[PDB]
């Protein structure tokens, strides 16, 4: 449907998790080595044509890169299901 | 092992489960009393002496229910007295978890009356207006005890602190300020304001830190306690009794039952009678009193902080980490901080141990004469400062280093539990790179970086569980009385047996810490229950190492090529008879199932230093010349 | 660690690397010879008896170099032949390293003439028309060594095999063998055709596998040999000697140093001496040759298997896998043998060791009375089938277990063997999946589907080495009289003080598998050299699980905390003195790492059970009724 998922190359680190939610009927999500699996070598990526919009890769919040983004349906693009408000800071003493 | 988990219960829920276990635990207290009995009033020949009831007999006899004599009279009353406090216990723990099923299941209305009960009012909204009446509650609790004692017990409230009138007297001095501090807080309720709002995780992690330090002050005060003039008619008054336990080396049998025996006994696999006085049984029993609320104490401080970060690594996923006034927030949210405090107290635990560490092995050294060196050579000065002396009994070398070896110990489990309190969500390494913590018990993130293996915060719990365990033992040796000063001694190597006088111990320790292991197993060989511990508790130990190691997908590949064999034999040795399908843990499975096999296994075994007697003497030991 | 791999090397460095070790084995041979000289010829007194040269003096006083007396002439003449001896070795060593040179740098030229030499003529191609030469050069060895006996050391060579004639003898009818076989090898090569293109890592893995058994092989000959009559006067001649070691219980010396110190012995830290017949050391030199050689045959295996797949997984990423006719390829290249060929050796290992298993607590429960249990309801009569009953003296239970043990630790280690053979690329699960092994060395692949620890091929390899100590370790126990037939046994406690009644074992054993550690060890602590072994072989054992652990990203976690507290403590203390940046081992050499420190703390470790004595006597140890 809607809402692509559209996995980040340079950001993968291939911790997996996000190949675990998707549903054993579609194997939408794959491994890429092209290379030793130590410095960063083995990236994930998503199908397309199988992906059946499950959200399962996004709603679940597991992705530590922000690597998984849900493209919106008209041309929204997503990082995290949610993002704190973004204040700024400094130092206080009570004197 | 999370149906119990707090997001999912409500308040009431808390107060049933509560009483519950109130009531659970008079039941087992009763089995402890009628499992102490010797005689059954009406005349039956009980039970035998058992670890469990042995722990308690001297709060008893200090209570005037239980006694230390053999006669007629004595043991009737004791077990008629025991009889009945064993039944008052199980009345009151049946009405408690009756309770606990009234209040687990929203359902406070009166059986007798048709009334019902909000228990918002019959009162308090939060739990600082909580705090107030409790207190009150408390009031009530020191004051029945003392009405207990004085109308029951006999034992008027009198200040003698040398007798336990005292005890009596204290509990209504108690009372009063408890009483009089709980009236103030209904008025004037206190402020941390945090805790109100996940008030069942927050709140409940504080209060199990809290307690966690609580156990161990108790667990230091009746070390000290026990071992005073005033505690001498109920602790080693246990020295001069005859104890028969279950397990002992009992009388044994040839194979002609003829079958000339034992000693005369009549009994045949009679249990032989064993002295408590050659058996150090007053500080036998201490000791387990003791080592029971300080390993307990710590276990609560490592779950206080664990669970805190479990909250406090939700309000950083939400957003509230940013929203706090509470000055146990702001104190850390700034990452020059965390830095600056984690880095000073790593550093303090490398300058402490590394010094006691240095001290040890010179020892040793010195001993063996390794390299040309004498035992003049060794730090067999370096006591105590004379300001400091009064804490210890006979100072010398050996309390120097227990007193830094605690420290060393403690602030090496401390980063394990810094690193939990910070770093959470994000590390300065974390967040160097791009990425995150999510989950609390993600167990890794893949080989990539070379590694990260361990970096939840669950994984940071199981390492200061495991660097505990030096501390812990530490205390082990040093209250058995086990030389922690030199590695090695009462050897008959080169100069062990030299400490004593050139150092004026005015003492005698069982050995050194190797040497401790194989002194004291003369007596663990001795018994045939103690030996089948020591059996148990090395087989559960060792198998940790199959779900420790970085080996879970090697298991996974037998897993399936076990599936087809059980899958392939009933297929033409037998017909079909198969259709199972072999399990194995997950990497955070395995590490929560690794951590219990390794605390646990090396914990039943440390029962047998402390339960297989003392066996400290007093003599100096005569040079080896 | 990968300096000297075989793809960068030619096939002529291999030549000069081997004759330069076999010139520094010329060296070291002779150091030995050195070190076991007594009172060199000029007359200084020499050396006291170390381990290393103790283990070779029987060879020496076998072939009239070395003897046992102590007079004028003998040790005179014994010192001036062993002199001469490593000088002969010194001047060997030294010519094979110049030719160890001249062969690794392509200079195959004559220092006198000007000439040259080309390796292809001089002859052979390949390695199969290489065997054939060899097997005319190693008759030339046999030739050789035939000789040197016979015109140097006497031994004419007799076909008598009851004395060392016979070996002399020997040598000229095996040159006449190798040299019949090597003609014809010369003129018609074998054929495992696969071993000549990849030639220097194929075939030199199948030779060190082969090399292990042989190790193995005659591991257990020596065992048997030495205990014959004929091998009387070089092994149990030992036992009437008096031996002075390096860490012996020296004289000792009292603060007076006056000071009365010991028995009537002029020299102060003067060496006891200590008698070689109460001390087991006919026994002892035999169980340390035996041991050697058995672990470095087994090493050898593991290695040769492990270098094996190396190569295995390279011929499949190109794709020559699917390219053999070799037989040796084909019978597992089919994916449903080899489930089949590791199911049914899987299986057997389950069968194996769970009877065994079974037998040794039943036993153990037996002693003990454990649930109310008699000795005689235990296997006190599960003997060895009576034609199997020469390989052992007196046959018993002890030897049932042994000899299933064995199998059982053999086929235990297999698994993870064959699935280095099998599994090198893809496994069936990893195939179940889509899925690749590209690297032999890969740590894991991440979380995903739980966890992937430990599937490559060096993990495995890991593996075997840890479940062969099992297998290897039972060896130490049964050569050194431990009835490992039940895991207590001379234990004081029920009925482990009886069996041999109830048996008729007509020997003693030491003790039991748990109780071997409390015996044995009084002699450990009686020296302080054994001592000290102890402690560092512990403390190098548990430094293993600081890298085998599910930690490393938990150890790049402070490592990047460490490097900013040596970065902020150079800021206001001392002034900028600080750029270094701590480094983590990857997880691949974390295994690495953890292997050896586990692997070599254990086995330094073993050193001592069989470095102490033998201590077995023959008393059957009348019932303890
Ligand atoms: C010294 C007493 C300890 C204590 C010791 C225990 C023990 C022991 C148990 C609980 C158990 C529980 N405790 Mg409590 N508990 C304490 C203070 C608290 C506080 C708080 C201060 O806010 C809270 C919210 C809770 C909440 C809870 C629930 C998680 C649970 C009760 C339901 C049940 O099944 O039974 N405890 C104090 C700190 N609590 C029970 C449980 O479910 O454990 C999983 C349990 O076995
Ligand atoms: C040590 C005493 C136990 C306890 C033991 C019981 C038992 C037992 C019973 C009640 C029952 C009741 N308790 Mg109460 N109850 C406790 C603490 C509380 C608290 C609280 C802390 O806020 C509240 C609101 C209540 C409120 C109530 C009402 C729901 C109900 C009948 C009213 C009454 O007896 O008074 N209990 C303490 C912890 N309570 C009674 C009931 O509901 O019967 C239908 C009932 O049987
Ligand atoms: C929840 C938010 C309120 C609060 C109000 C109460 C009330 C009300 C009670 C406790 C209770 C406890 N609180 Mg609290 N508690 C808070 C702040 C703290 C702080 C702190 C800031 O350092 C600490 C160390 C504690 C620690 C404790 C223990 C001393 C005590 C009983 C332990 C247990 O098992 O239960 N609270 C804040 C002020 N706390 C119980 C107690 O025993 O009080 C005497 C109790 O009845
Ligand atoms: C029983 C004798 C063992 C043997 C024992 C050793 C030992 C021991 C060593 C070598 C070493 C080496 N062996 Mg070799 N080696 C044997 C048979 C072989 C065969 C073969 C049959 O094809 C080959 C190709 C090699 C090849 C090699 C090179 C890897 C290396 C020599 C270069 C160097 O630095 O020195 N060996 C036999 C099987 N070999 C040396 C090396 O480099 O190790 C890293 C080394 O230390
Ligand atoms: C036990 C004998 C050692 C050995 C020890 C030496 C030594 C030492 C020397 C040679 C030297 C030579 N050896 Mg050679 N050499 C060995 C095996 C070989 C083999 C082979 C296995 O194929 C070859 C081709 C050679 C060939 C050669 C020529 C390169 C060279 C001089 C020719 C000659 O002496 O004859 N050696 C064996 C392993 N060889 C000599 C040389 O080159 O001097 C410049 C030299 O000094
Ligand atoms: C390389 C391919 C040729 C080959 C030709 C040689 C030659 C030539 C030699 C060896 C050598 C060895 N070969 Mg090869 N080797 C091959 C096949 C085998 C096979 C097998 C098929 O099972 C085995 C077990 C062996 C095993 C061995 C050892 C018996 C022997 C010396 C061990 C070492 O350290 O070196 N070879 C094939 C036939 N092998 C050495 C040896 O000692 O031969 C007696 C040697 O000189
Ligand atoms: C005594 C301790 C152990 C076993 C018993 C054993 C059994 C076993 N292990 Mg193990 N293991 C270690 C200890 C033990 N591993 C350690 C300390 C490490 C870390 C180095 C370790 C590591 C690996 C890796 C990496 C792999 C395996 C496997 C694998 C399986 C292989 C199948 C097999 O050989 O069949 C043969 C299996 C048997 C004959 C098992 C029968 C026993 C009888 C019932 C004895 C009773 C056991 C026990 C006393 C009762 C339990 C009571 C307790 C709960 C109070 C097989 C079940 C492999 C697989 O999972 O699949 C192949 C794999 O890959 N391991
Ligand atoms: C005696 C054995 C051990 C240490 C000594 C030690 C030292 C150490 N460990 Mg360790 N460790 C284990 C054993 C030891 N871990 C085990 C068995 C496990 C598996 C459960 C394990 C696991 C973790 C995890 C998971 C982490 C660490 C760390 C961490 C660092 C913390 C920094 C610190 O506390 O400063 C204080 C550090 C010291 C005071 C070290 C000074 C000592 C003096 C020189 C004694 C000499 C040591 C030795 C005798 C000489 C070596 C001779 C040998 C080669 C023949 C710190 C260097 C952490 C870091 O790497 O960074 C924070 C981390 O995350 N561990
Ligand atoms: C964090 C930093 C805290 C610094 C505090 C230093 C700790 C001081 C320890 C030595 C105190 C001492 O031995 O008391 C001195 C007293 C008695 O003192 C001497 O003790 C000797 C013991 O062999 C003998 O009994 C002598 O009679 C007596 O003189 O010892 C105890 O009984 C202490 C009880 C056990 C204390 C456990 C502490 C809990 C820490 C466990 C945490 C591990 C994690
Ligand atoms: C794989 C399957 C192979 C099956 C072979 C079964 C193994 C049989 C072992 C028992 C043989 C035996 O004890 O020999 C019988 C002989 C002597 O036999 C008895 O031995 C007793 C030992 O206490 C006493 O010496 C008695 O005098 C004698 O009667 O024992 C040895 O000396 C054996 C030497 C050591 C053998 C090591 C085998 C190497 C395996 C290590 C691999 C581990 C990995
Ligand atoms: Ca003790
Ligand atoms: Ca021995």
């Amino acid at each position: 449907a809607k809402k692509h998922y559209f996995i980040i190359e340079n950001l993968c680190v291939g911790c997996g998790l996000c190949l675990d939610k998707c549903p054993p009927k579609v194997n939408a999500i794959g491994y890429k080595f092209y290379g030793d699996v130590q410095e960063g070598g083995f990236r994930c990526y998503i199908d397309q044509a199988a992906c059946i919009s499950c959200s399962a890769c996004f709603s679940g919040d597991e992705c530590p890169s922000g690597a998984l983004i849900e493209v919106l349906p008209d041309g929204e693009v997503l990082d995290f299901s949610y993002t704190p408000p973004e204040r700024l800071d400094f130092d206080l003493r009570f004197l | 092992y999370q149906i119990f988990d707090t997001e999912k219960l409500d308040d009431e829920q808390v107060v049933g489960g509560h009483l519950a276990l109130l009531g659970v635990l008079g039941f087992i207290m009763g089995i402890y009393y009628i499992s102490g009995i010797q005689v059954f009033p009406w005349g039956a020949p009980g039970f035998h002496d058992n670890w469990f009831y042995l722990t308690i007999k001297p709060r008893m006899v200090s209570l005037g229910i239980d006694t230390y004599s053999t006669k007629t009279a004595d043991l009737e009353a004791a077990g008629a007295r025991l009889l009945g406090w064993a039944a008052f216990h199980f009345l009151v723990g049946s009405v408690l978890i009756f309770g606990g099923w009234r209040h687990w299941t929203h359902n406070l209305t009166n059986p007798f009356t048709g009334r019902c009960g909000n228990f918002r009012d019959f009162s308090a909204k939060s739990y600082k207006e909580a705090l107030g009446p409790h207190a009150v509650y408390m009031s009530l609790l020191f004051l029945g005890w003392g009405i207990v004692m004085w109308a029951i017990l006999g034992f008027a409230p009198i200040p003698d602190f040398q007798t336990i009138n005292s005890e009596t007297f204290m509990s209504f001095v108690f009372a009063v300020i408890f009483f009089a501090l709980g009236i103030y807080w209904w008025n004037n309720p206190p402020n941390a304001a945090i805790h109100l709002n996940d008030d069942m995780k927050a709140a409940f992690s504080v209060h199990l830190t809290a307690i966690g330090y609580i156990n161990i002050a108790l667990g230091c005060i009746a070390f000290v306690a026990f071992q005073q003039p005033s505690f001498a008619p109920y602790y080693k008054e246990l020295d001069k009794l005859v104890f028969y336990l279950y397990g002992e080396p009992f009388n044994r049998v040839s194979f002609n039952f003829s079958g000339a025996k034992e000693f005369a006994d009549f009994p045949a696999y009679a249990i032989l009678p064993k002295s408590g006085e050659a058996f150090g049984m007053a500080r036998v029993v201490t000791n387990l009193i003791v080592f029971n609320h300080i390993i307990c104490g710590v276990l609560y401080v490592f779950a206080g902080v664990y669970h805190g970060g479990q909250y406090l690594l939700k309000i950083q996923l939400n957003g509230m980490y940013n929203q706090i006034k509470s000055i146990w927030i702001t104190k850390g949210r700034d990452q020059e901080v965390q830095v600056k405090i984690l880095g000073t107290v790593m550093a303090l635990c490398f300058a402490t141990m590394l010094s006691v560490y240095a001290v040890i092995v010179w020892n040793t050294i010195c001993e063996l004469n390794i390299f040309g060196t004498n035992i003049t050579m060794s730090f067999y000065w370096l006591k105590p400062l004379p300001i400091f002396q009064w804490m210890f009994a006979d100072p010398s070398i050996n309390d120097w280093v227990m007193a830094h070896v605690i420290t060393a110990g403690s602030l090496f489990s401390l980063i394990a539990l810094v690193r939990i309190a910070f770093f959470a969500h994000t590390s300065p390494l974390w967040d160097d790179l791009g990425l995150k913590k999510n989950s609390y018990s993600f167990p890794c993130l893949g080989p990539v970086y070379g590694g990260t293996c361990g970096v939840s915060i669950q994984d940071q719990l199981w390492f200061a569980m495991l660097w505990g365990i030096k501390g812990l033992s530490a205390v082990c040796w040093y209250i058995d009385g086990a030389w922690i000063a030199s590695m090695m001694y009462g050897v008959p190597a080169a100069d062990a047996k030299a400490w004593d006088s050139i150092a004026h111990l005015h003492h005698h320790y069982t050995s050194g810490i190797f040497y401790y292991f194989w002194t004291e197993t003369v007596t663990i060989f001795s018994s045939s229950h103690l030996s089948t511990i020591l059996m148990i508790g090395h087989l559960v130990w060792f198998i940790s190492f199959a779900v420790w190691f970085e080996d879970r997908g090697s298991r996974l590949e037998g897993a399936d090529i076990q599936t087809r064999t059980i899958r392939w034999l009933g297929k033409k040795f037998l017909n079909r008879d198969v259709n199972f399908r072999f399990p194995v843990l997950t990497i955070s499975d395995s590490k929560l199932a690794g951590t219990f096999l390794y605390f646990g296994g090396t914990f039943m075994l440390v029962f047998l230093f402390l339960a297989n007697g003392f066996y400290q003497t007093n003599s100096p030991l005569p040079p080896p010349v």
